[PDB]
Formats: C-alpha cells, structure tokens, sequence
C-alpha cells in the first residue's frame, strides 16, 4: 500500500482519477521501486477522492458498528 | 562461433523484424567470442528505435542465447 500517488492525485481533479494524473503516479512508483519488482505485482490499483455520495453511506455504517462494539446497550443511542 | 550462429538463426526468427539489428550484434559478438576484439573489451552497442520496439527483448534474447538465460538480464533506468 501506499499514499506516493498523493503527490498528483491529492490535485483532487473529480473524484475518479483520470489518466495523466495516474501516469504520474506510475511514474513516481518506478522511481520508488525497481520496475522489475513492480513488473511482478498482478496491478497497480488507484484509489479515488471518497465521495461525499459514499462518505454519506459510511457513516451510517460506522456509527452503527461504533455503538454495537461499546460493550453491551446498557447506554449507546438509539442513534436517530 | 557455431553456437553462436545456430542461435543467431533462433533469434533472427524469434524476433520480429529487427533482423538488421540482430546481424549488427552478431558479428560484434563473434568478432568477440574469436578473440580477435581485443579481450579488455566487453561487447557494447547501442540499441537505437522506437520506444516499444522490442529493443529490451532482442537483448534479453541475446541473453536467452549466447548466456543461455534471459532472466539473466541485468538493467539500468537511465531516465530516472
């Protein structure tokens, strides 16, 4: 894993990133790693901007999973 | 030199095209291989084309013959 492609994908130009932006990370990534060793890895995988459309799903599912792990619903929310 | 050519034949059909190149780099070699180039020496070229070429493989082939492997290949990024 890595955030090195943050130096051109943090340029946050639309959420999905498009090629250039992505070369410029590939480009980065050879010089951080011999090619050859990079040649063995099935893919090189690019994250995008999380959108706020999906940020608005997360944090449903993470205020879920917060309250059910505090131990038992001897408080919690009824979280509405 | 007779190990050589019967696998220069090889590479000339493995490789597309690039016969030119090939023959250009085989009699380099057998000059070499016969002593006759002075031995301080070690064969050179230059590998001049188009990016994509298959540059990178005749030379790998090179390997895949006349050091019977080529996974032997040793390689330098010069760009970076």
């Amino acid at each position: 894993t890595s955030n090195l492609g943050a130096e051109f994908i943090n340029s946050q130009q639309g959420s999905k990133i498009q090629e250039s932006t992505k070369n410029l990370v590939m480009g980065a990534v050879r010089q951080h790693f011999r090619p050859e060793f990079l040649n063995r890895i099935s893919s090189i995988v690019i994250f995008n901007k999380l959108s706020r459309k999906a940020i608005h799903k997360i944090v449903d599912i993470r205020l879920k999973e917060i309250e059910e792990r505090f131990e038992q619903n001897d408080k919690h929310y009824k979280l509405n | 030199n007779e190990k050589l050519i019967h696998m220069e034949r090889d590479l000339s059909s493995e490789v597309v095209g690039q016969m030119d190149a090939i023959k250009a780099v085989s009699n380099a070699v057998r000059l070499s291989r016969s002593g006759l180039a002075n031995p301080r020496q070690p064969a050179s070229f230059l590998f001049l084309g188009l990016s994509g070429s298959g540059k990178t493989e005749l030379a790998k082939k090179v390997a895949g013959f006349l050091f019977n492997d080529e996974d032997m290949m040793i390689r330098v990024d010069c760009s970076e």
